[PDB]
C-alpha cells in the first residue's frame, strides 16, 4: 500500500548459476521474485514493478508497469553470463523512478545481489549518498553467499538509514540450501 | 545504404516544441525521441516524431534510460491513426554527437533494423542546415579499438508535403526571395556557398591545431583524405585550360549580347506603344 | 433504437430504384429512378439474399 | 456572457498537425482533440494537438473513444507537460468552414464537461499558399434565441473584423453558433528554424551545371527566337489598328511573340550570368 | 532599356479611375438575391 | 617529392633513381599503373611520364604543419572572394 | 440477443451512397477526370489509401 | 504582396470542379462556356489563365458553385482512345490481303502517302484527299 513503486534489480552473473540452494540460483531467483512481486501488489491496487539486469552494462528488461505477468515471463531467457557492475547498476534503476508514472507513488528499489560483489567503498557511500538525498530508499538483499555478512554493503545501507532514518534493511541468507521462501521479511513486514 | 534522408517541417517543429516543453532546467541537457516515416527507392522520408523519455547523468557516460514500453505502447497509438508510418530511426538534439549514442542505436535497432539518427539543433544561430542524419556502419580494425562501430553520414535536406507547405509558407509571411531569378541565385548559392566553404575549411584548420598541441595522435585516415583533396585542386590556370575557358566564357557572352539586344528592341517598342497612346489621348482632348 | 430506426423510415417518401448488381466485394449498386447510379456500401434494412439483381 | 474578443491563439505547430491530418483523410472527416491551456477570461490558447483513430468507413465524426483519450493523455504527461482538452478539430475537405447537424450535436457534449470548449474546423483543400482557413467556432444556447437577447455582449470592435463567409452564413452561423477570431503565435526560434531551412542547399552554388549541356540549352532557346522574332515582325504591322479591344480579344487563340520572346530572353540572361559568374568565382576559390 | 523605362513612368497620368461596368447596378442586384436566398 | 606543378618525370630521371636502363622504364610505369598505385599517362616521344595521383601515405608531424599552411593560404583566398561579391552585390542580396 | 441484431441496423443508417462513374484520364497525382454515369464530367481527387 | 494576392486567388481552383467547354470569348475578362451538365453559361475568366490556351472548342474547368473559368485542361477524350500497340493492334500484314493492288494502291495514295510525303503534294500542286469512303458488297 501507501502507493509504492518498486524497481526490481535482478542478477545474472556467470557465477550466479550454481545451485547451492535448490534449482540453481536462477529458479531460486525466479521463485524469489514471484513471492515479492505478487506480495508487492495485492496491498494497493495500483503498484508497479520493473526488473533490471546487473549484467556487464545497462540491461533493463521491463519498465514501470502495473502488470504482473510480464516480469515473470520476461525473467526467462535470462541465462547468466558475465560480471556484475553494482556501482553503475542502481543509478540505472534510479533514473527509472525519475521518469515514472504519476509521481504520487513512493519510490523504492529492492536489490538482488548475488555472485561475488565488487565495490571500493567510498564510492558506494557516494552511491548511497545521492539516493539518500532524494526521497529514495534502496533494499539490497544479501544473497548468493558473498563474503560473510558482506562487510562492504554494511557501510552502504547504514548510510541511507543513518541519522535514525528507519527504512529498508540488509537481509542475508545462510550459505546452506536455505529455501528462499518467506525468509525475506525485514522490508515487507514494516519497512 | 540510404542515399539521402528528407526531414519534413512537422518533425523539425515537434523537436523544438519538445525541448522547450521539458527544458525548464535551463543549463544544458539533450533530448531524445523516436522518429517515424517511410522510404521509397532507397530514399528515406521522416514525417512524425514522438518524445521518448530519456535521462542520463553527465559523468561516466555509460548510463541512460529509454522506456521500451513507452516506445511500444505509443507506437500502437500512432499505428492506429496512420498505418503507413513505421519506425525508421531516432532523433536527439545532441549538437556534438555525444559518445554514448552508439549503443543507443542498438536499442532502437530492434524496431527498425536499419535505423538513422538525425541530429537537429533546437537553438540554431548559424548558416548550415540544422539536420545531420547518420547511419550505423560496422567494421573492426586493429588501429582504433578491438570493438569498432562508427556512424556514416547520409545527406539530409528539408522536405515538403502539399499540406505542410501550405501551413509552412503561411506561418512565415516574413521574407521570401520574391522574383526568383538572378537575384536569388547570386545570394542563395554563390554567396552562401562561399560562406559554407570557408566554414568547412576553417573546421579543417581547427582540427589541424593538433600539429603543435596534440589532441589525438594523428588520425591517419583524415590525413589521407586531405592529401587527396590537395591533388584534386584544379590544375594551375596557365596552360591550354585558359584558352578553353575564354572560348566558353565568351561564347556565353554572345547569347547575353543577343538577349540584351532583343530586350532593348522590345523595350523600345513598348515605349512607342505607350507614348503614342497618351499623344493620341492628348491630341483628341486638345 | 426503434424510435431512431422509425425516424429514417418516418420520412415516408422513398425513391424507387432497381438493384443493378449485388456485388460481394455484401454491397449493392442501385439505379434510382432518376438515371443516377450509386454504390450503397451497406445494403440497409433488408436481407442481403432476398435482393436479386 | 462571452466577451466577443476570445482570440483563440493556436500555435506555430498545432496548425501543421491539423493540416497534415486533415489532408491525410481528405475524403472523410477526421477528428481530434486540442490540448491547450485557458489563460484569460478573454483568450483560449492551444499548444499541441493529437489525432483520434478513425472508426472506419464513413465520412463522419460520430463519436470519440474515451479509452483512447485517456491512454494518450496519460502518456503525453509523463514525458511532456500536462494539458487539458480544450476543443476538438475536424477537417472539412472542400465544403468550407461551418458546423453540420452532427458536428453541432457532438459539440454540446464537450461543452457539457467544459464550459469554454472551442470547436475548430480546418479545410485542407481550400487553403492554398498563404491562407489556411480555420475559423474556429462555438455553439450558442437555444434559450437565448428563445429569449431573443443577442449573445456575445460585444464590448470592443475586435470581433467584427472578418466578414462571415456567405457559405457559412447559409448554415447556422450567428444562428446556432458564433465564430471566434483566430490568430497565431510566432517566434524567431520557430521562424528562423523554418524559414531559413525549408528551401536551402549546401554546395550547389559552385556547380557548373553540365557545361556541355549548357550551350546545347542555349542553342535550342536561341533557335526558338529565330522563328519567334520573325513572327514578331508580322505581329507589329497588323497591330495599332482600330478597336484595340478587338485587337486585345484577337490574341486569345494564338501565341503572342511580344510576351513569348521576352520570356525566353529572361531565362537566357540569368542562366548565363549565373553560369558565367560561377566560372570566375571557382577559378579563384580553388587554386 | 534603363532609359526606355525612364520615359515609361511619365505617360501614366490620371488614368486609374476607370470603372469596368458600373457600381450601383451590381450592388442593388446582389442585395435582392441575398434576401431571397435565405428563404 | 615533386610539386604538383611540374610532375613531368622524364624517362632518364626515373631510370637513374631506380637503377634501370632507359629502354626498360616503360614496363615499370605500367606495372605501377596496373596495380592501381599511381595514375598518369606515358608519352614516348619526348620521353616523359605524367603523374596525376600518387597514393597517399603517412606524414609524421611536419608535413602536417605544412598542410596547415596550405589551408591558411587557401581559407584567406576564399575569404577575400566572399566579401568581393558581397560588397559589389550589395543591392542584390537579402 | 435480438438487441444486438438491431444495433447492427443502426450502424448502417449512417452510411450514405456514392456516385458511380469511370475514370477518363489522370491529370496529376491528386487530380482526375471522371464522368459520373448520370451527368457531367468532373475533375476530382483521389483517396490517399487507394 | 502582389505575389501574395496571386497565390491567394488560386483558392478558386479547388479539387471538385466541373469540366466544361470553351465556345467563344466575348471580351477580355469574360467568355461563353458550355457546361457538361448541358447549358451555355456567361462566366468570367480568371486573370491568371494563359489566354494562349483559350483555343476554339476545348477543355476548360469551371467552378462548381458559380461557373467561372479556372483552368485549361490538356486535350482529352472519353470513348476514343488511340490504339497503343500491345494486344490491341490489328495483327494483319499487307501480305495477308488477297491481291487487291488496285484498291490497295488507292488507299495508299490517299491515306498513307500524304502523312509521310506531305511536302511533295504541295510541290506538284495536288490537293490531298481529306477522307476516303470504302463502299462495296458485303464481304
Ligand atoms: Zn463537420
Amino acid at each position: 500500500m501507501v502507493l509504492e513503486s518498486t524497481m526490481v534489480c535482478v542478477d545474472n552473473s556467470e557465477y550466479m548459476r550454481n545451485g547451492d540452494f535448490l534449482p540453481t540460483r536462477l529458479q531460486a531467483q525466479q521463485d524469489a521474485v514471484n513471492i515479492v512481486c505478487h506480495s508487492k501488489t495485492r496491498s494497493n491496487p495500483e503498484n508497479n514493478v520493473g526488473l533490471i539486469t546487473l549484467a556487464n552494462d545497462c540491461e533493463v528488461l521491463t519498465t514501470l508497469t502495473p502488470d504482473t505477468g510480464r516480469i515473470l515471463s520476461k525473467l526467462h531467457t535470462v541465462q547468466p553470463k558475465g560480471k556484475i557492475t553494482f556501482c553503475t547498476g542502481i543509478r540505472v534503476a534510479h533514473l527509472a523512478l525519475k521518469h515514472r508514472q504519476g509521481k504520487n507513488h513512493k519510490m523504492r528499489i529492492i536489490a538482488f545481489v548475488g555472485s561475488p560483489v565488487e565495490d571500493n567503498e567510498k564510492d558506494l557511500v557516494k552511491l548511497a549518498k545521492r539516493l539518500k538525498k532524494e526521497k529514495v530508499n534502496v533494499d539490497i538483499i544479501n544473497f548468493g553467499e558473498e563474503e560473510v555478512n558482506t562487510e562492504k554493503l554494511t557501510a552502504f545501507v547504514n548510510t541511507l538509514n543513518g541519522k535514525d532514518g528507519t527504512g529498508s534493511h540488509l537481509v542475508t541468507v545462510p550459505p546452506g540450501p536455505s529455501l528462499a521462501d518467506a525468509l525475506i521479511s525485514s522490508p515487507i513486514l514494516a519497512g | 545504404a540510404v542515399q539521402k534522408v528528407v526531414v519534413h517541417p512537422l518533425v523539425l517543429l515537434s523537436v523544438v516544441d519538445h525541448f522547450n516543453r521539458i527544458g525548464k532546467v535551463g543549463n544544458q541537457k539533450r533530448v531524445v525521441g523516436v522518429l517515424l516515416g517511410s522510404w521509397q527507392k532507397k530514399v528515406l522520408d521522416v514525417s512524425n516524431s514522438f518524445a521518448v523519455p530519456f535521462d542520463e547523468d553527465d559523468k561516466d557516460d555509460s548510463v541512460w534510460f529509454l522506456d521500451h514500453d513507452y516506445l511500444e505502447n505509443m507506437y500502437g497509438m500512432f499505428k492506429k491513426v496512420n498505418a503507413r508510418e513505421r519506425i525508421v530511426g531516432w532523433y536527439h538534439t545532441g549538437p556534438k554527437l555525444h559518445k554514448n549514442d552508439i549503443a543507443i542505436n542498438e536499442l532502437m535497432k530492434r524496431y527498425c533494423p536499419n535505423s538513422v539518427l538525425v541530429i537537429i539543433d533546437v537553438k540554431p544561430k548559424d548558416l548550415g542546415l540544422p539536420t545531420e542524419a547518420y547511419i550505423s556502419v560496422e567494421e573492426v580494425h586493429d588501429d582504433g579499438t578491438p570493438t569498432s562501430k562508427t556512424f556514416e553520414h547520409v545527406t539530409s535536406e528539408i522536405g515538403a508535403e502539399e499540406a505542410e507547405e501550405v501551413g509552412v509558407e503561411h506561418l512565415l509571411r516574413d521574407i521570401k526571395d520574391t522574383t526568383v531569378g538572378t537575384l536569388s541565385q547570386r545570394i542563395t548559392n554563390q554567396v552562401h556557398g562561399l560562406k559554407g566553404l570557408n566554414s568547412k575549411l576553417l573546421d579543417i584548420r581547427s582540427y589541424l591545431e593538433k600539429v603543435a598541441t596534440g589532441k589525438l595522435p594523428i588520425n591517419h585516415q583524415i590525413i589521407y583524405q586531405l592529401q587527396d583533396v590537395f591533388n584534386l585542386l584544379p590544375d594551375v590556370s596557365l596552360q591550354e585550360f585558359v584558352k578553353a575557358f575564354y572560348l566558353k566564357t565568351n561564347d556565353q557572352m554572345v547569347v547575353v549580347y543577343l538577349a540584351s539586344l532583343i530586350r532593348s528592341v522590345v523595350a523600345l517598342h513598348n515605349l512607342i506603344n505607350n507614348k503614342i497612346a497618351n499623344r493620341d489621348a492628348e491630341k483628341k482632348e486638345g | 433504437e426503434n424510435s431512431e430506426k422509425i425516424k429514417v423510415n418516418k420520412t415516408l417518401p422513398y425513391l424507387v430504384s432497381n438493384v443493378i448488381e449485388l456485388l460481394d466485394v455484401k454491397c449493392a449498386v442501385i439505379k434510382t429512378s432518376t438515371r443516377q447510379t450509386y454504390f450503397l456500401p451497406v445494403i440497409g434494412l433488408v436481407d442481403a439474399e432476398k435482393l436479386k439483381p | 456572457a462571452v466577451d466577443t474578443a476570445e482570440q483563440v491563439y493556436i500555435s506555430s505547430l498545432a496548425l501543421l498537425k491539423m493540416l497534415k491530418h486533415g489532408r491525410a483523410g481528405v475524403p472523410m472527416e477526421v477528428m481530434g482533440l486540442m490540448l491547450g491551456e485557458f489563460v484569460d477570461d478573454y483568450t483560449v490558447r492551444v499548444i499541441d494537438v493529437f489525432a483520434m483513430p478513425q472508426s472506419g468507413t464513413g465520412v463522419s465524426v460520430e463519436a470519440v473513444d474515451p479509452v483512447f483519450q485517456a491512454k494518450m493523455l496519460d502518456m503525453l504527461k509523463q514525458t511532456g507537460r500536462p494539458e487539458m482538452v480544450v476543443g476538438w478539430y475536424h477537417s472539412h475537405p472542400g465544403f468550407g468552414c461551418w458546423l453540420s447537424g452532427v458536428d453541432i450535436n457532438t459539440q454540446q457534449s464537450f461543452e457539457a464537461l467544459s464550459e469554454r470548449a472551442v470547436a475548430v474546423v480546418v479545410d485542407p483543400i481550400q487553403s492554398v499558399k498563404g491562407k489556411v482557413v480555420i475559423d474556429a467556432f462555438r455553439l450558442i444556447n437555444a434559450n437565448m434565441m428563445v429569449l431573443g437577447h443577442e449573445p456575445r455582449q460585444t464590448t470592443s470592435n475586435l470581433g467584427h473584423l472578418n466578414k462571415p463567409s456567405i457559405q457559412a452564413l447559409i448554415h447556422g452561423l450567428n444562428r446556432h453558433y458564433y465564430s471566434i477570431t483566430i490568430n497565431y503565435r510566432k517566434n524567431e526560434l520557430e521562424q528562423k528554424m523554418l524559414l531559413n531551412l525549408h528551401k536551402k542547399s549546401w554546395m550547389e552554388g559552385l556547380t557548373l551545371q553540365d557545361y556541355s549541356e549548357h550551350c546545347k540549352h542555349n542553342e535550342s532557346v536561341v533557335k526558338e527566337m529565330l522563328e519567334l522574332a520573325k513572327n514578331y515582325n508580322k505581329a507589329v504591322e497588323e497591330e495599332d489598328k482600330m478597336t484595340p479591344e478587338q485587337l486585345a480579344i484577337k490574341n486569345v487563340g494564338k501565341q503572342d511573340p511580344k510576351r513569348h520572346l521576352e520570356e525566353h530572353v529572361d531565362v537566357l540572361m540569368t542562366s548565363n550570368i549565373v553560369q558565367c559568374l560561377a566560372a570566375m568565382l571557382d577559378t579563384v576559390v580553388f587554386k | 532599356h534603363n532609359m526606355s523605362v525612364k520615359a515609361m513612368r511619365f505617360p501614366p497620368k490620371s488614368y486609374n479611375k476607370d470603372l469596368e461596368s458600373a457600381e450601383e447596378r451590381r450592388e442593388r442586384e446582389q442585395q435582392d438575391l441575398e434576401f431571397a436566398k435565405e428563404m | 617529392t615533386r610539386p604538383a606543378n611540374h610532375r613531368q618525370l622524364t624517362f632518364e630521371e626515373i631510370a637513374k633513381s631506380a637503377k634501370i636502363t632507359v629502354n626498360e622504364v616503360e614496363l615499370l610505369v605500367m606495372k605501377a599503373l596496373s596495380v592501381g598505385l599511381v595514375k598518369g599517362s606515358i608519352d614516348e616521344v619526348d620521353k616523359r611520364v605524367h603523374m596525376t595521383w600518387v597514393q597517399p601515405r603517412v606524414l609524421d608531424l611536419q608535413q602536417i604543419k605544412g598542410m596547415k599552411d596550405r589551408l591558411e593560404f587557401w581559407c584567406t583566398d576564399v575569404k577575400s572572394m566572399e566579401m568581393l561579391v558581397e560588397h559589389q552585390a550589395h543591392d542584390i542580396l537579402t | 440477443k435480438q438487441y444486438e441484431k438491431s444495433e447492427n441496423d443502426l450502424k448502417a443508417l449512417q452510411s450514405v451512397g456514392q456516385i458511380v462513374g469511370e475514370v477518363l484520364k489522370q491529370l496529376t497525382e491528386e487530380k482526375f477526370i471522371v464522368k459520373a454515369t448520370n451527368g457531367p464530367r468532373y475533375v476530382v481527387g483521389c483517396r490517399r489509401q487507394l | 504582396e502582389f505575389l501574395h494576392a496571386q497565390e491567394e486567388v488560386k483558392r478558386i481552383q479547388s479539387i471538385p470542379l466541373v469540366i466544361g467547354q470553351f465556345l467563344e470569348a466575348v471580351d477580355q475578362n469574360t467568355a461563353i462556356v458550355g457546361s457538361t451538365t448541358g447549358s451555355n453559361y456567361y462566366v468570367r475568366i480568371l486573370s491568371t489563365i494563359d489566354r494562349e490556351l483559350l483555343k476554339p472548342n476545348a477543355s476548360v474547368a469551371l467552378h462548381k458553385h458559380s461557373n467561372a473559368l479556372v483552368d485549361v485542361l490538356p486535350p482529352e477524350a472519353d470513348s476514343s482512345i488511340m490504339m497503343l500497340t500491345s494486344d490491341q493492334k490489328p495483327d494483319v500484314m499487307y501480305a495477308d490481303i488477297g491481291g487487291m493492288d488496285i484498291q490497295k494502291q488507292e488507299v495508299r495514295e490517299a491515306v498513307e502517302l500524304p502523312l509521310t510525303h506531305f511536302e511533295l503534294y504541295k510541290q506538284i500542286g495536288i490537293d490531298p484527299p481529306r477522307g476516303v469512303l470504302m463502299y462495296g458488297p458485303p464481304g
